[PDB]
């Protein structure tokens, strides 16, 4: 087999090298779309190795206390 | 003078005389204009944007790109004046009148510390809570792409 | 978001002609039975400039005004007109502070706001200087709440994001600091 | 299931090479397709579970015992119609090689099943605009799938333009709904049922009225459905009226809650005027096809005097007749697609045009097949039998228990109007058994070689040859033992349906 | 209960010997066909029979029900 | 009627157009009787309702 | 259950509090009946088109047509131009009458 | 008994604007996007939530 | 009507996946082989072309395998589902779920698992995956999110049945499980 096309059940490293020479046009933009989904499943590499995600957005409202209202609460009055 | 009122006679003049399918081509875009000028004014202008992004720059170009495919071939005055004034008298889409004449406020609060544009939460609920609305569109989408070459391609 | 709505100043004076906005007044004052307040006479760039001073000191106020809305249960304007007062005169309290002991220092900071499309970011070298005054003669802190205190934005010494522009009494006054304090 | 395959299919069409048997090969993946559907689907839901209603998908789709009924009847129809594209059904390499020229047939017509099986189900006017229209759209393509066919591409721009005025009728009730109430989903709107106009609900029905073909509209139907191939007037007359009908049920059993008497005169006139038109319509007409077209219009219009009067008995008289329906339809559509193998042959007058889209176009088409096979025409005796509605066929049922649901909610009127529509439809069912026997006795000894399917080659001489294929001889022979024989069973199968609820529970 | 199953199976017997003539072949053509026709009905007539056990349980219970419906009705 | 004679002046020769449009078009009596007749059906149709009383 | 009414910030907007109202009443287990909601029914649309509450400012007006009393005075003041906002009619002290900027901010 | 049992189920009780199903099992509005607490109008409080109406299963 | 006990109204992918019993993982290989099984078997019923059998070609082998191969998984899936939801045989994974439940809340950590997934998207990733498996036959949804809402109530776990205390797990008040509703609500009433 010099030239013939190769078959991907029995051959996977040569039918990337053909799809490769011949078809530049589809084998990098599958190569660089895979390499996003790859890098989001790298995710939990970087939580345990490199820093810890941040602390979620304050953007549900006034932050309310969780208690009951003062009722020793003076001053500033009428 | 609310002149919204005189480029939809002069478009409802032309409507009822247009006779090739140059004249049809472009009561479509003397439509969308007022209707993206109505709603750029007025009520939101974020699809007024996204009429002129999507209507005129996708849907409408396809007409004359096809128009210019199919062919190219081939009343009274009194009669349309007649026929513009009696559709011009009455223009009550509605019978509520009391909701037609009188008008209403809205009170703001400061509540909100996170303020984000409309797009920002149609694209927050469109892809979180109606993800499936979201998702049979790509499949609508998928189904044209699939329905286009099975009714034009030749071979 | 600049989206037209039925409740403040919409974009152009065309959504006006289109809405047939009418600007009304109401010239009825409160009633008497309501004792009255002092408003507050900040404009926009002093209160973006003292908000976490006044997140500092009318903290439990604040609190319990926003508690007095929630367990309202809808009747929120009516039933805290009381505890919606408090609220007013602590910050007016600290309004009135920052005029009678850090006027300069405070004048400073809100000119590089109104300076700097009213972004923190921006006037960092003037907000320094405004903070360190606050804490000695008020004792007030900015604080934010939520992250570690060595992780805090404003405490950043070398930002990444930094001002397109130099404000020129915020860098003249902070060099003269860097021979006043910094002995 | 169907999702997934569809992807699968869809790529390796596109990817092996044009040619017959690989087109026939990939036709016969769908069927396992379909079926591997219905074991998956029977296996999850069951009648005692979703007697309730299950909400599903933040509530865009509910489905309970009712819907469940119709998703498994529209695999079942769906599994006897591939067989179709899927075998031979005639094996004359001329007439059969149409199934297999387009690659995308099968691909499109498990679009349609997602699209079929989805409307039942939705409980959101977001969703319903959306999913109508998924369904619309697979049929548009469907009918235009034969691009080199002149009548097909006309066709399906008279179908794709009368649906989209269709579907824009169906777009702005749902607006005109959102504008009084501001709400989406329809359990929403359930709670201000009483608080809305309940007309903007009938500008809905209006456009599902359209599709499927109730006068006044019914003239682009009749039209349509005679200028397909009979493979595709096979599949597009019958599907959207399964999931159609099961969708307006539901949206009449919402309805009836506030029982405007108003809303249902309306559908009344519609339902009266259906009939007298699928009646008298098709006593004069030449083309069998157009024939059906007006058969269908009429059982359409029984259909709906169960869907208006909409009672507990309404439920078993819609759930039989559909079911009953759909089998009589395969049944006639796959014998008409067998028996154009004894067409004769010219070696003249009246220049008739026959293309191999509708090789059998004329009901004078069936003459003598009584002579040349006379098992065959037994059971298009039988099937004709039934949509006349003589006891004790399957036919005969479905009008007696739509009347019961008729009567019972006192429409008196149309229920003798249908059984004065019913007699005049026999007499143009009694054409296609006249022109199938009676010239029987003078034709009897005749010498008959010029037939189509004298056209076939002799194989050996010696072996026994059959005239024709096997499965689809197996489905025509079960389907008319099936409404022959209902009686034996007729208990069973009608008890079955009590149990099919709607939100009736105690 | 094999009875039932001996009905069915009948029938499935009659389908096979109807497609004969529809077909146009002598009725004792391939003789392995009876069998197979008559064993997928069996299957069918199998199922069926359990659909239709199924449905008298469902109906006994439900009509519990409905009968105290109608003495509060019935009041 | 009116409506559908601006339909006749937009298109004369085309054929198909004229078919349709000549089905509803509505001869000059018929204008007329139809009108006087539903007027006469309503009008005859309550008049009997209150001689019967009902 | 699917969010109705949300706001141009992704909060509930305006009339949710009355459309949540009556989903609780609905869905109560403690209600025979839907009568006891049909209240909260009434508010929800009132809420958003307010029509009830039109027609009363349509019997002021006409109530005041027929009693002779004089708009000016029994209404409130307005301006119809955003450019004559001025600080005189603000009431600020020493504000004059010419017009606001109102063309960039 | 044939005709008692038809008599059962082919009974339709009457439905009006007072009963009639409703398939909502719970009530919106505890979670939002953002800005969770508006302007303080939603009044239901999902700590103490009366139980809902759950649905009859007629062959349970 | 068939009722057992609801051991989850929305089971967690990967939990359905680790609950197949070995029937399950015999219909996923019959669903597999039956595929081309079926193929072969239409050509024995019907030969495509012609009137004598011929084997299909391998390449429409090969895609009929890889559609009954998810086909086959579907089926799995959804039996086993119908055991979490109360609908089938459930006693032996009710056992196998008490033990995992009941020695996650003694570790302290959350039954569900810790999320990503802030209050508003747990919950909205819980509506959409709930009950969806009623629909798997027409496309596929998966609940593959770490969320609550699952349909139980955790004072259930609580309790001994026969056969349990053998285990010796001690259980602490939820208001100490870590990351759970009842015990993150602490500091605001609307941030957790
Ligand atoms: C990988 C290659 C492969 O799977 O099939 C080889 C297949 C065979 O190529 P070929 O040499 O031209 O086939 C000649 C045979 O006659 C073609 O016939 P065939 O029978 O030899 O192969 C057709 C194939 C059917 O092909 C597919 O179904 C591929 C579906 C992918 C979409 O059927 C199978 O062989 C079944 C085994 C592989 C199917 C994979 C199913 C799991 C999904 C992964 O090649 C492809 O189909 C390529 C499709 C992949 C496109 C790129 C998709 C990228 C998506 C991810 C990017 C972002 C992350
Ligand atoms: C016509 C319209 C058509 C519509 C349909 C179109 C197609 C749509 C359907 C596709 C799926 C729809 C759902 C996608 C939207 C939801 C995405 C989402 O929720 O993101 C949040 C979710 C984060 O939520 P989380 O709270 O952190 O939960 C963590 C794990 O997800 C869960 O933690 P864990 O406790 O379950 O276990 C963690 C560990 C498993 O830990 C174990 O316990 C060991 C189990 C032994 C292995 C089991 C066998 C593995 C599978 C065979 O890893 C896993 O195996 C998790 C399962 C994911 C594996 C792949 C799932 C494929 C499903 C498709 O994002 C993900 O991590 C999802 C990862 C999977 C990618 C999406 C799968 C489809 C591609
Ligand atoms: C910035 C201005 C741009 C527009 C410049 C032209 C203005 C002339 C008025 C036409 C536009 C009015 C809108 C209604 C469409 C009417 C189109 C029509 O009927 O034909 C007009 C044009 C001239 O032909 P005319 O003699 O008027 O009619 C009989 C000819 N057999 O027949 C022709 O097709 C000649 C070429 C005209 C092509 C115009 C394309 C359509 C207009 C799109 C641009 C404007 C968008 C609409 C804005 C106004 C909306 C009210
Ligand atoms: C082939 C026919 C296959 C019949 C399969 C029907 C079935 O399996 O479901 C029956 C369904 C009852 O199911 P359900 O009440 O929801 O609960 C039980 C689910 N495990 O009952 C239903 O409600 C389904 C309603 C549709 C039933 C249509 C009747 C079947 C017609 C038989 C056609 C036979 C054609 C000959 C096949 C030839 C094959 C070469
Ligand atoms: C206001 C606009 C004009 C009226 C439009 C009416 C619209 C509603 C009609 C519903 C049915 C749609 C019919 C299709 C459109 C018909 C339009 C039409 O009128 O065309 C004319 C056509 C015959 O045309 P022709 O008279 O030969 O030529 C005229 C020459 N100038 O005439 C026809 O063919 C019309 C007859 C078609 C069949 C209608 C019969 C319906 C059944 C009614 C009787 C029911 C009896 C039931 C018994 C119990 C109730 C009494
Ligand atoms: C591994 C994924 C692709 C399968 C390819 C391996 C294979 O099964 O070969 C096809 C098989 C025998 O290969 P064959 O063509 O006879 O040998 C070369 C002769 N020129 O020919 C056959 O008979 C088909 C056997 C199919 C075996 C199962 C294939 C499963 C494919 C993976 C599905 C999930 C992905
Ligand atoms: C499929 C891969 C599944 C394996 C995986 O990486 O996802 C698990 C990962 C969990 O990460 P972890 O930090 O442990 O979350 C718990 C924190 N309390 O989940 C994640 O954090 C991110 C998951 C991203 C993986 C999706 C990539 C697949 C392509 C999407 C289509
Ligand atoms: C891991 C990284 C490597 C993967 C690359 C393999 C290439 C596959 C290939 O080339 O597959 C080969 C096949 C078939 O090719 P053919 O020309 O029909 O036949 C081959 C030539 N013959 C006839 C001489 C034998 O192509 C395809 O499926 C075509 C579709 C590919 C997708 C193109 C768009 C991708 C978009 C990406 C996101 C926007
Ligand atoms: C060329 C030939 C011309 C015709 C000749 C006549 C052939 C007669 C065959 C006798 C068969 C027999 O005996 O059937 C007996 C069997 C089993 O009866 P069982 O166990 O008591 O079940 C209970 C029966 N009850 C109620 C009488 C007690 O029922 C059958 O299979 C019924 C036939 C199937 C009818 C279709 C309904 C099922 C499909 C549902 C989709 C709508
Ligand atoms: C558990 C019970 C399963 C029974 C088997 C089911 C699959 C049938 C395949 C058998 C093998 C085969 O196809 O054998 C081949 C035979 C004979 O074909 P022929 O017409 O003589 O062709 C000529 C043969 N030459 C080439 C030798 C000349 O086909 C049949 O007889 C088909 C019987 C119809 C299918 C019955 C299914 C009933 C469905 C009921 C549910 C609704």
């Amino acid at each position: 087999a010099i030239g013939d096309y190769p078959v991907y059940y029995k051959q996977p490293i040569r039918w990337l090298s053909y799809h490769a020479h011949t078809r530049p046009h589809v084998f990098y933009a599958i190569a660089v779309a895979a390499l996003g989904p790859v890098f989001m499943m790298a995710t939990p590499l970087r939580r345990k190795f490199l820093y810890d995600d941040h602390e979620p957005l304050p953007a549900n409202g006034y932050p309310l206390p969780n208690r009951s209202r003062d009722k020793t609460l003076t001053g500033y009055d009428d | 003078m609310n002149l919204e009122i005189l480029d939809l006679s002069i478009l409802g003049f032309y409507s009822l005389i247009s006779s090739n399918s140059f004249e049809s081509i472009a009561i479509l875009v003397a439509t969308i204009m007022p209707v993206i000028t109505e709603l750029w004014y007025n009520y939101s202008q974020l699809f007024a944007l996204l009429y002129t992004l999507i209507y005129v720059g996708a849907v409408v170009i396809l007409f004359v790109f096809i128009l210019s495919v199919i062919n190219e071939k081939e009343s009274g005055l009194f009669i349309l004046i007649l026929v513009l004034l009696l559709d011009d008298l009455d223009d009550n889409e509605s019978n509520d009148n009391d909701y037609n004449n009188v008008y209403i406020t809205d009170y703001a609060d400061w509540f909100n510390n996170y303020n984000e544009s409309d797009l920002s939460v149609i694209g927050n609920l469109l892809f979180t809570e109606y993800a499936l609305l979201l998702l049979i569109i790509s499949f609508i989408l998928l189904m044209s792409i699939i329905g286009l070459i099975l009714i034009v391609k030749k071979d | 978001s600049s989206t037209h709505t039925n409740d403040s100043l919409n974009s152009s004076n065309y959504v006006d002609k289109l809405k047939d906005t009418h600007f009304v007044f109401e010239n009825d004052k409160l009633p008497s039975e309501i004792p009255d307040v002092e408003e507050v006479g900040a404009t926009t760039a002093p209160l973006l400039s003292a908000a976490y001073f006044i997140g500092a000191k009318c903290q439990d106020y604040n609190d319990d005004f926003m508690l007095c809305q929630k367990e309202a249960k809808g009747n929120g304007p009516i039933d805290c007109l009381k505890e919606g007062r408090r609220v007013t005169r602590c910050a007016s309290g600290v309004l009135k502070d920052l005029n009678t002991h850090c006027s300069d220092e405070f004048r400073l900071h809100w000119q590089c706001l109104s300076f700097s499309n009213l972004e923190y970011k921006n006037c960092r070298k003037a907000e320094s200087l405004l903070n360190k005054c606050v804490f000695e003669k008020m004792n007030l802190v900015k604080k934010i709440p939520g992250i570690p205190e060595d992780r805090q934005i404003h405490l950043k010494q070398n930002p990444v994001l930094k001002p397109v522009a130099l404000h020129q009494d915020s860098e003249v006054a902070f060099k003269k600091a860097q021979n006043e304090n910094s002995i | 299931m169907l999702f997934t395959s569809l992807l699968l299919i869809i790529v390796y069409g596109s990817l092996v090479n044009k040619s017959h048997l690989l087109t026939k090969l990939i036709n016969r993946l769908g069927l396992i397709i379909i079926i591997y559907t219905l074991l998956i689907h029977l296996n999850i839901n069951t009648l005692e579970n979703l007697s309730i209603g299950i909400n599903m998908f933040n509530n865009l789709l509910l489905i309970n015992s009712f819907n469940n009924t119709i998703i498994e009847l529209i695999l079942i129809i769906c599994i006897l119609y591939v067989l179709l594209i899927s075998f031979n059904i005639t094996g004359l390499s001329i007439i059969d090689n149409l199934n297999y020229s387009k690659r995308t047939f099968i691909v499109i017509v498990l679009f349609n099943i997602i699209g079929l099986t989805l409307l039942p189900l939705v409980n959101d006017i977001m969703i319903l605009f959306i999913i109508i229209e998924l369904q619309s759209y697979s049929l548009y393509l469907l009918t235009a799938i034969f691009n080199e066919s002149h009548n097909s591409t006309k066709s399906a721009l008279y179908y794709f333009i009368v649906g989209s005025i269709a579907s824009f009728i169906i777009l702005d009730a749902t607006v005109s709904i959102y504008d009084d109430l501001g709400l989406t989903n329809i359990q929403y709107i359930l709670m201000y049922i009483d608080k809305l106009e309940i007309f903007d609900l009938l500008c809905l029905l209006f456009g599902l009225f359209i599709k499927i073909g109730l006068a006044p509209f019914y003239s682009y139907s009749i039209t349509i459905y005679s200028l397909s191939p009979t493979i595709i007037t096979n599949y597009i007359s019958l599907m959207p009226k399964l999931s159609i009908l099961t969708l307006i049920y539901i949206i009449m059993h919402y309805i009836n809650i506030v029982n405007n008497t108003d809303l249902n005169y309306v559908i009344s006139f519609l339902i009266l005027i259906s009939m007298f038109i699928g009646s008298f319509g098709g006593l004069n007409v030449i083309r069998i096809k157009t024939l059906l077209a007006y058969s269908s219009l009429l059982n359409v219009s029984y259909m709906l005097l169960a869907i208006l009067s909409n009672s507990n008995e309404s439920i078993i008289a819609y759930i039989y007749y559909i079911i009953q329906y759909s089998l009589t339809h395969i049944n006639i559509f796959s014998i008409i697609l067998v028996i154009s193998i004894y067409l004769p042959i010219m070696n003249n007058m009246l220049n008739v045009m026959i293309t191999k889209y509708s090789p059998i176009e004329y009901i004078n088409q069936l003459k003598n097949l009584f002579i040349n096979n006379i098992f065959i025409a037994i059971a298009l005796c039988i099937s004709i039998f039934s949509l006349i509605g003589i006891p004790p066929l399957t036919g005969f049922y479905g009008k007696y228990l739509v009347l019961i649901s008729g009567l019972n909610n006192g429409y008196v009127l149309l229920s003798i109007v249908l059984i004065i529509a019913s007699s005049i439809s026999t007499v143009y069912y009694a054409t296609i058994l006249k022109v199938l026997s009676f010239d029987t006795l003078s034709f009897k000894d005749i010498i008959s070689n010029n037939l189509i399917i004298n056209t076939s080659p002799e194989n050996n001489n010696n072996e026994i040859k059959p005239e024709i294929s096997n499965v689809i001889s197996y489905v025509i022979s079960s389907l008319t033992l099936i409404i022959l024989l209902i009686i034996i069973q007729y208990e069973n199968i009608v008890k079955g349906a009590y149990l099919v609820l709607l939100y009736n529970w105690v | 209960m094999i009875a039932s199953l001996a009905g069915w199976g009948l029938f499935g017997v009659t389908v096979r010997a109807y497609q004969q003539g529809i077909r146009k072949v002598p009725f004792s053509y391939y003789p392995l066909g009876y069998v197979y026709s008559a064993l997928g009905w069996v299957a069918f007539g199998y199922g069926f029979n359990l659909w239709t056990e199924r449905n008298d349980k469902l109906l006994e219970k439900r009509v519990e029900k409905l009968k105290e419906s109608r003495n509060l009705r019935l009041s | 009627h009116f409506r559908r004679l601006m339909q006749y002046k937009k298109g004369s020769a085309r054929p198909g157009l004229a078919k349709y449009l000549n089905l509803f078009s509505l001869s000059k009596s018929q204008l007329i009787g139809f009108p006087v007749a539903l007027g006469a059906f309503s009008f005859l149709s309550h008049s009997f309702a209150n001689l019967q009383e009902g | 259950a699917p969010l109705q009414q949300v706001g141009r910030h992704g909060g509930p907007n305006k009339c949710f509090g009355e459309f949540q109202r009556v989903v609780e009443c609905m869905t109560n287990a403690k209600h025979d009946s839907y009568e006891p909601c049909n209240n909260l029914k009434n508010d929800y649309l009132e809420c958003r088109k307010h029509k009830v509450e039109r027609y009363k400012a349509f019997l002021m007006q006409k109530h005041a047509e027929e009693l002779g009393k004089d708009p000016e005075e029994i209404g409130a003041p307005f301006v119809r131009k955003r450019r004559f906002l001025t600080s005189k009619t603000l009431g600020l002290v020493d504000g004059d009458d010419y017009e606001i900027g109102v063309e960039k901010i | 008994s044939t005709a008692d049992l038809y008599g059962l189920i082919s009974f339709t009780p009457k439905r009006d604007i007072h009963h009639y199903v409703i398939r909502v099992d719970e009530v919106p509005g505890k979670h939002f996007p953002t800005n969770t607490t508006g302007n303080f109008g939603n009044t239901v409080d999902f700590e103490n939530l009366e139980p809902r109406r759950k649905p009859i299963n007629p062959y349970l | 009507m068939e009722t057992y006990e609801l051991i989850d109204s929305d089971p967690k992918f990967s939990r359905v996946v680790r609950y197949f019993r070995p029937s399950d993982y015999l219909t996923w290989a019959l669903g597999t082989i039956g595929a081309p099984g079926l193929m072969v078997l239409f050509e024995k019923i019907e030969p495509a072309k012609g009137n004598t059998f011929k084997m299909p070609p391998p390449s429409i082998m090969r895609i009929a395998t890889t559609i009954g191969f998810f086909g086959g998984f579907y089926y799995a899936y959804t039996s086993s589902t119908k055991r979490f939801w109360g609908y089938s045989e459930n006693a032996k994974e009710v056992a196998k779920d008490r033990y995992e439940v009941k020695k996650a809340l003694s570790e302290k950590k959350s039954p569900y698992g810790s999320s990503l997934l802030n209050p508003y998207q747990q919950d909205m990733s819980a509506r959409n995956s709930t009950n969806s498996q009623l629909l798997l036959a027409i496309f596929p949804w998966f609940n593959v999110a770490n969320h609550q809402s699952h349909g139980i109530d955790l004072r259930k776990y609580y309790e001994v049945r026969d056969g349990e205390e053998n285990w010796n797990f001690t259980l602490p008040p939820l208001d100490q499980v870590k990351d759970l509703d009842v015990a993150q609500y602490k500091e605001y009433s609307n941030y957790p």
